[PDB]
């Protein structure tokens, strides 16, 4: 089989910067080399085919070059909507094979998160469980520290985080931290707080409520 | 326009078989090759095989030849892929993709993918709870949402106000809880209006669960 090696596996650049991704085929594939863009949860989209031909709906900031085994994919000026994983693929000899992909990320200025806390609903409590949610909205960089406090006492092991993919418009991230407790443990305490530590914050931010 | 529409997500027991479909529209079905591509966690994109719908001729990737059986039905413009002796390693998103016309040896149109989960766990619909906006901080921006808890397998979709509200919407990637069930929240930052109504629309296709939840202050 023809092995496709992509470089780098991931990269970060600012809006307006030139982005270069390469692909090497283990054998000569002439010019039967295609590039796809895949946004998370979405199907790959054909951007370039036959090394340099742009597919329909593709702006000319995307270009491709190469011959033989070595190929280059270029974004002349990186835009916020370009956050995606890019794959090369040879269509010369079966089995058709893909490169491992290159994740393209955006570097931007530090942005502080807006923090929100949500108590469990009455509906959920009636089921025997309590979820407490802390939201960190539109921040940069990705790195953030969320600490749970139950009656001014630090919590561990009973929380899970989820981070969105970098925003297609402003390139920020959002994070949710969910604290799972039994209804019994939740009904025992009064003060529920999430303390957020982030680069964009002058001091750790605490959002709280009384049950 | 050219469209490839795939069958819904499913959980299948180890040892079982699943037949995934790809309905093509907007072009002459027999004129283009249909490819099947796997996207398994940590394996990237892998070509499984292809079919020439006109003659029903397949070409398999040798890696998938024992596992996959690809067919096409010209009368219904549908391509199929049947996966045999399902194992945990077969949990993946499966795509169908059309090979362009002669000169365009590329996959120009793709289906939306079918998430096949191989597990002994039963399908389970989510419980949907409101994430009510706090009665405090009213600089103008407030947050509200929906907690979509304890469902299996992936995926779940969330829309707001039947698709009318998109700005400020953040639907978090699902987290696999220790229980083996997924959970996620879908949030929205609003300019402390409420006055406006907010309804999250939850659809979990594997369990055919549809829930509309009103998030009130």
């Amino acid at each position: 089989d023809i092995q496709m090696t992509q470089s780098p596996s991931s990269l970060s650049a600012s809006v307006g910067d030139r982005v270069t991704i390469t692909c090497r085929a283990s054998q000569d594939i002439s010019n039967y080399l295609n590039w796809y863009q895949q946004k998370p949860g979405k199907a790959p989209k054909l951007l370039i085919y036959y090394t340099s031909r742009l597919h329909s709906g593709v702006p000319s900031r995307f270009s491709g070059s190469g011959s033989g085994t070595d190929f280059t994919f270029t974004i002349s000026s990186l835009q916020p909507e370009d956050i995606a994983t890019y794959f090369c693929q040879q269509g010369n000899t079966r089995p058709w094979t893909f490169g491992g992909g290159t994740k393209v990320e955006i570097k931007r200025t530090v942005a502080a998160p807006s923090v929100f806390i949500f108590p469990p609903s009455d509906e959920q409590l009636k089921s025997g469980t309590a979820s407490v949610v802390c939201l960190l909205n539109n921040f940069y960089p990705r790195e953030a520290k969320v600490q749970w406090k139950v009656d001014n006492a630090l919590q561990s092991g009973n929380s899970q985080e989820s981070v969105t993919e970098q925003d297609s418009k402003d390139s920020t991230y959002s994070l949710s931290s969910t604290l799972t407790l039994s209804k019994a443990d939740y009904e025992k305490h009064k003060v529920y707080a999430c303390e957020v530590t982030h680069q964009g914050l002058s001091s750790p931010v605490t959002k709280s409520f009384n049950r | 326009q050219v469209q490839l529409v795939q069958s819904g997500a499913e959980v299948k027991k180890p040892g079982s078989s699943v037949k995934v479909s790809c309905k093509a529209s907007g072009y002459t079905f027999s004129d283009y090759v249909i490819n099947w591509v796997r996207q398994a966690p940590g394996q990237g994109l892998e070509w499984m095989g292809e079919i020439y719908p006109g003659s029903g001729t397949n070409y398999y990737n040798e890696k998938f030849k024992a596992k996959a059986t690809i067919t096409a039905d010209k009368s219904t413009s549908t391509a199929y892929m049947e996966l045999s002796s399902l194992r945990s390693e077969d949990t993946a998103v499966y795509y169908c993709a059309r090979r362009g016309r002669y000169g365009l040896y590329a996959m120009d149109y793709w289906g939306q993918g079918t998430t096949v989960t191989v597990s002994s766990a039963s399908t389970k619909g989510p419980s949907v709870f409101p994430l009510a906006p706090s009665s405090k901080s009213t600089g103008g921006t407030a947050a509200l949402g929906c907690l979509v808890k304890d469902y299996f397998p992936e995926p779940v979709t969330v829309s707001w106000n039947s698709g009318a509200l998109t700005g400020g919407v953040h639907t978090f990637p699902a987290v696999l809880q220790s229980s083996g069930l997924y959970s996620l929240s879908s949030v929205v930052t609003v300019p402390s209006s409420s006055t406006q109504t907010y309804i999250c629309n939850v659809n979990h296709k594997p369990s055919n669960t549809k829930v509309d939840k009103r998030v009130e202050p």
